[PDB]
């Protein structure tokens, strides 16, 4: 009667941490892509979602392993992507390159250049004196005057296909058979720590592999407040995350009406350069609410005051210093690289008791993604009028550390790494290891 | 009665080990279905799903419980493993809680079960003898 | 399903039998169901892992019915006549296992899910009845 | 055995016949569990080992002996085989030089088994047809 | 008389390995387990239809 | 500042060579081992 013994279970509902290789998959509805999504399983039009009662689960938004998959698998998508297209190692040459002067603003003045050079013909005996205008970001003197591209000592830059669209698609990162995915539904979850409210699925909702620096754009928003997540609030050296919980219109243009030049670099292989703006030439730039940014700050300063004091001075400063892929916000407006100086954004002092703001954006050609060296990309012109609307959803806020009993806090913007955009999107996902065998004591015993 | 409010992978992972035990099913019917960068993640991840599955069922094979949710053996529980009652384990504890408990010693009970079934093998086919 | 004074038996030979015939040959199906870099390579890993997906998913469906490592298997499931109203001549006398296919194709979930329910209930008594000794 | 100095996969690989066949579980644990070209190749290697324990298994269940470490058939011993005594095979010699002797006989001992096991179940069949 | 390939304003041709034989070998298309080819051995079938044999 | 064992081994071979543009040469020296070069037929 006292007597128990063991009893084997299958289907017992257990489970473990674990990382394995999710897969991606993508909608119907939804030629061709950077993220490769012909290649992604048709998604369920119908998920299906099972509420875990009584279930409280650790997650841990920052030692997401989810995160760090996402952004090797986007960065084999970008490679995979550009592998076919046109290599420009012969536009590594001598330009003799000019001023662009013909109807420019004075802002405009000496950022693009009229450049002239002997490129390669599909005839390997034959040469052509073609011109292309170059952003002054993307020419190096070298030393009417002679520049030389600024990839030319570092790799030879890899044209993108023109028929590859730059457009951010949803992915849904779905877990094999046998292991889960277990969304944290919490509302004021913070990254860190037990959530109350669990759910497990199977793939998770659609996130846009959206690539900026200082802003989050078009991603998830907050459900109630604006939520500031960080690893350790009280660290400066961390980045700070911040969630919107309602979206600020951000309105960026290149206001030049672009010409696209191909000009036939070898057999199969045409160079798409710029070639006369049809217009006046103008600064491209973007646009945020003066009020919704206002409002969308104080929110910010209000649930920062949580972590930073109830009296604390909450001041906004631009970005320190740095290369202009971590001072700017940088994004893709459809094809064409920005990098916007969000130092209107970032600039005001808040005390503890109609217009817009107009961002001035440089352009270029040369991208170096991922923050690595010897891979450069060439972006093709974009012929016509360039302009897309985007939500800013959140910021990547960095704080400076004041000491010597500092009342105030200032907090600037920070890019950087790429997983911050991905982290900001799984953070209430962990994938999980389901263990349907399981032994416990019964009373059972088996017959002989 | 049958009288479940709904029945869903993982569902019960919060119910009492008792009540999670009339769910089994829904588990077990999952545990199989729930180049391009992503042609090789979903080949790979279809073989781990294979390959968990079989490493369960096997599991279960070599202990005499194949094709079988409740399995009841002839090892007798150590108290050592676990000394908490029958009553506060079926009714006060959920697999995920007892799965925490029972991990130091589940080699241990793994082997016991191995060597058990070995020996009722060896004893059946003893007895079919004689017959 | 020993084949006494069968003309041949082949996979899928009794295919436009009737299910009461065609269900003497059940082992000649189940028996090849699972026998039977370079662009071909890839293909035929592809193959080997189809097959052994396709094996696994029948043969797990089997395990948690009960009716593992059986041809035919009875269950405690009552027959709802709302799947089906035909007789049961009618059903193994004048009907081949394809068109019975396209009868209970909707119902088949249904059965599906009362079958595993049945067998846990069955496990659960099992197990009850074990623990009075 | 009951008590044994150590148990390893293979490790009864020198032992009779009989003492080995109380390590079964020994072996039985261990035959599951152990872009590029290497990835291809880890995949193939993987999935080969898949093939190969399910093949064994669908053998086993083939002959009715689904799920079992040791299962009796109905299947004679045709002397031909081999004519050594029962105490000389299971104390005086081990599976391997066990495995060389009845190498050339083990197909036809195969299909006798399958043959076997259609007729039990047909038998089966009838008498459940027949109540 | 100046003359260019008639591919070297399209793409680059890649000069075919002599030693490998264009000459067609049969392949037998073959499905994993778990899947069958029907043939249709009718030898009046017009490739769409049912097929008795 | 060679031994009589190693005369003939080491050659100083000057060449032309591509630059980091397509269109400018750099005239370079570097030192081959006899075993490297062969002449072609100072
Ligand atoms: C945040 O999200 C918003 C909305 O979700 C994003 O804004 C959208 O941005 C996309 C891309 O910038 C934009 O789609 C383009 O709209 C243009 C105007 O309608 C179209 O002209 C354009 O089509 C051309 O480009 C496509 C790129 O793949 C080609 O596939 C297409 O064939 C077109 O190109 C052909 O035609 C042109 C003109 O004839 C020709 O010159 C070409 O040579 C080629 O022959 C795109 O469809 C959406 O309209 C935007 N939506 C809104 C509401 O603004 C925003 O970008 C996101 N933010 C971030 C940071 O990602
Ligand atoms: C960039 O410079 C080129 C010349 O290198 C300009 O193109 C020439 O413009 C002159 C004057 O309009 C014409 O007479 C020529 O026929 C044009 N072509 C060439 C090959 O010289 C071009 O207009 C300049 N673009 C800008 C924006 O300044
Ligand atoms: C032409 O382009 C050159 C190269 O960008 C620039 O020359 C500079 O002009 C500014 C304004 O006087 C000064 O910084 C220097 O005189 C120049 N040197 C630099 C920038 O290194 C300018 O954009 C244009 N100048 C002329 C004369 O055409
Ligand atoms: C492009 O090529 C032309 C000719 O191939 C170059 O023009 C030569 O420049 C050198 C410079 O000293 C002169 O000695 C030659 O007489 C020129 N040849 C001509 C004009 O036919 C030109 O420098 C090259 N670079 C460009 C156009 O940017
Ligand atoms: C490629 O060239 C650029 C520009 O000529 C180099 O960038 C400069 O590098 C020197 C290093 O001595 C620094 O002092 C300068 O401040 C850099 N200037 C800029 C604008 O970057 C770059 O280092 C070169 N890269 C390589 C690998 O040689
Ligand atoms: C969060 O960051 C703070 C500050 O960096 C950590 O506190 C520091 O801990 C180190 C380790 O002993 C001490 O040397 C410092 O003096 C501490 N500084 C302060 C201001 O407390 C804290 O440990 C971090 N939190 C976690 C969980 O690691
Ligand atoms: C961003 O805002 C600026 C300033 O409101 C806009 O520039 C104005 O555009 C209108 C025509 O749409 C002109 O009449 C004004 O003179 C412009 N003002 C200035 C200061 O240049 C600009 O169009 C907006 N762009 C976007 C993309 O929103
Ligand atoms: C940018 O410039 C192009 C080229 O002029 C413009 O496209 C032309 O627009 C006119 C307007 O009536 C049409 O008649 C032509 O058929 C268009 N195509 C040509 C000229 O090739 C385009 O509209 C301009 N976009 C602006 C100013 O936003
Ligand atoms: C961003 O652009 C959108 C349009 O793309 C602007 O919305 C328009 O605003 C004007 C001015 O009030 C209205 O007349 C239109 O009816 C609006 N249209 C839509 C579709 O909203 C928006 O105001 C811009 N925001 C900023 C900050 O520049
Ligand atoms: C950030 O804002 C400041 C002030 O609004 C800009 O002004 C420069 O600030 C730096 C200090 O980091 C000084 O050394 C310069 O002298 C200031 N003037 C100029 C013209 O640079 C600063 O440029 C802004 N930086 C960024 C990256 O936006
Ligand atoms: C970002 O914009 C600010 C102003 O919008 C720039 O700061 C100005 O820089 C110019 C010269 O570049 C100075 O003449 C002004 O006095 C500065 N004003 C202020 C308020 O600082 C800043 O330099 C820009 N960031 C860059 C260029 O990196
Ligand atoms: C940062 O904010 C300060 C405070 O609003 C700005 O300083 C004022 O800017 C206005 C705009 O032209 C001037 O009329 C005032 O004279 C400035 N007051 C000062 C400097 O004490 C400053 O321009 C902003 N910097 C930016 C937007 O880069
Ligand atoms: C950006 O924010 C706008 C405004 O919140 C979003 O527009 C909403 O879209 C949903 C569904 O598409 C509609 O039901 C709402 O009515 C829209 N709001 C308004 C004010 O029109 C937009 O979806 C967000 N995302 C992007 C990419 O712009
Ligand atoms: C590549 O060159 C061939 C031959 O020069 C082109 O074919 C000719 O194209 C012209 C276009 O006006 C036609 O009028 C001729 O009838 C074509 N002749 C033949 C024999 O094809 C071909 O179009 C060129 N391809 C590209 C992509 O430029
Ligand atoms: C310079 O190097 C050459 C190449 O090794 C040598 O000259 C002769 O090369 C031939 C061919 O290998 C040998 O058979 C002779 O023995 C070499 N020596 C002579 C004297 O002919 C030798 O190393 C050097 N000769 C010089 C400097 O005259
Ligand atoms: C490297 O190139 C230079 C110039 O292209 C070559 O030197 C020339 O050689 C030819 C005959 O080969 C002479 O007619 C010229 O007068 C030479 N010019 C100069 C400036 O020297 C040289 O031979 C090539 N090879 C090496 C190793 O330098
Ligand atoms: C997040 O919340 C947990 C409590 O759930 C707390 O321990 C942790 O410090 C918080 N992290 C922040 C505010 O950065
Ligand atoms: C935003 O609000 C703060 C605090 O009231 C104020 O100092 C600042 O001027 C506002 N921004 C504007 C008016 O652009
Ligand atoms: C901080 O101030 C807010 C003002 O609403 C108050 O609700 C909160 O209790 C304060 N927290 C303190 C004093 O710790
Ligand atoms: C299990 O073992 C680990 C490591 O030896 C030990 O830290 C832990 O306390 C043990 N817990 C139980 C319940 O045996
Ligand atoms: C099966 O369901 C479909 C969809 O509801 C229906 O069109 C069809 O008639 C049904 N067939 C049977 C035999 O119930
Ligand atoms: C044993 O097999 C031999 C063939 O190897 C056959 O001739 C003989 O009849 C068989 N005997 C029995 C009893 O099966
Ligand atoms: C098995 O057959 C081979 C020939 O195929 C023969 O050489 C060998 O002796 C046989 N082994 C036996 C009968 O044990």
């Amino acid at each position: 009667a006292e007597n128990l013994w063991v009893t084997v279970y299958y289907g017992v509902p257990v489970w473990k941490d674990a990382e394995t290789t999710l897969f991606c998959a993508s909608d119907a509805k939804a030629k061709h892509n950077v993220w490769a999504t012909h290649a992604c399983v048709p998604t369920d039009p119908n998920p299906q979602e099972i509420h875990l009662e009584n279930v409280t689960e650790e997650f841990n938004m920052w030692k997401n392993n989810m995160v760090e998959q996402m952004h090797t698998d986007i960065i084999s998508l970008w490679d995979q992507s550009l592998k076919p297209c046109v290599k420009l190692t012969p536009l590594c040459v001598t330009l003799q390159c000019t001023n662009v002067t013909n109807n420019i603003t004075d802002d405009m003045r000496g950022e693009l250049k009229n450049c002239s050079f002997n490129m390669t013909t599909e005839l390997r005996d034959k040469k052509q004196k073609v011109y292309s205008l170059f952003y002054r970001l993307d020419v190096v003197q070298i030393n009417n005057k002679e520049y030389r591209l600024i990839n030319c000592n570092t790799s030879a830059c890899t044209q993108a296909c023109p028929k590859v669209s730059f457009e951010p698609i949803p992915i849904h990162y779905c877990a094999p058979a046998g292991f889960a995915i277990l969304k944290c539904k919490d509302k004021k979850f913070n990254g860190t720590g037990p959530c109350p409210s669990v759910s497990t699925v199977q793939c998770t909702h659609g996130i846009k592999p959206v690539v900026s620096t200082q802003l989050l754009l078009n991603g998830s928003l907050a459900e109630e407040e604006v939520m500031i997540r960080s690893e350790n609030i009280t660290n400066n050296a961390k980045n700070i995350l911040v969630q919107f919980n309602t979206p600020v219109q951000i309105n960026c243009t290149r206001p030049n009406n672009n010409t696209r030049k191909s000009i036939r670099i070898g057999p199969g292989q045409a160079f798409y350069a710029t070639g006369d703006i049809i217009g006046d030439i103008r600064q491209a730039h973007c646009n945020v609410s003066k009020a919704t940014w206002n409002e969308t700050l104080g929110k910010v300063v209000k649930q920062l005051r949580k972590h930073f004091g109830n009296n604390t001075i909450i001041r906004f400063a631009n970005s320190s210093g740095g290369d202009l892929e971590v001072t700017t916000h940088s994004f893709n407006c459809g094809g064409e690289f920005f990098y916007c100086n969000t130092s209107g954004l970032f600039n005001s002092t808040w005390i503890s008791n109609n217009d817009s703001i107009t961002l001035p954006c440089r352009i270029k050609q040369i991208i170096n993604m991922w923050q690595r060296i010897g891979q450069c990309m060439y972006a093709p012109p974009i012929q016509g009028v360039i302009r897309c609307v985007s939500n800013i959803t959140g910021l990547i806020l960095t704080r400076d550390g004041g000491s010597t009993n500092s009342t105030t806090e200032t907090f600037r913007p920070g890019g950087g790494d790429m997983r911050d955009n991905w982290r900001s999107e799984l953070y209430k996902y962990k994938v999980v290891k389901i263990e349907p065998l399981g032994v416990a004591p019964t009373r059972c015993k088996r017959r002989v | 009665g049958i009288g479940a409010v709904f029945l869903g992978f993982l569902g019960a992972a919060g119910s009492t080990m008792g009540a999670a035990s009339m769910t089994l099913t829904v588990q077990a019917r999952n545990l199989l279905s729930g180049l391009t960068v992503w042609g090789i993640k979903q080949l790979q991840a279809r073989v781990l799903a294979v390959e968990r599955y079989l490493r369960d069922q096997q599991l279960l094979g070599i202990w005499g419980c194949s094709g079988k949710l409740i399995c009841c053996t002839n090892v007798p529980w150590n108290s050592s493993w676990s000394n908490r009652n029958l009553s506060e384990i079926w009714d006060n504890m959920t697999w995920l809680q007892w799965d925490k408990e029972i991990s130091n010693y589940t080699q241990i009970i793994y082997g016991l079960l191995e060597e058990s079934q070995n020996q009722q093998e060896k004893n059946e086919q003893d007895l079919l003898a004689l017959d």
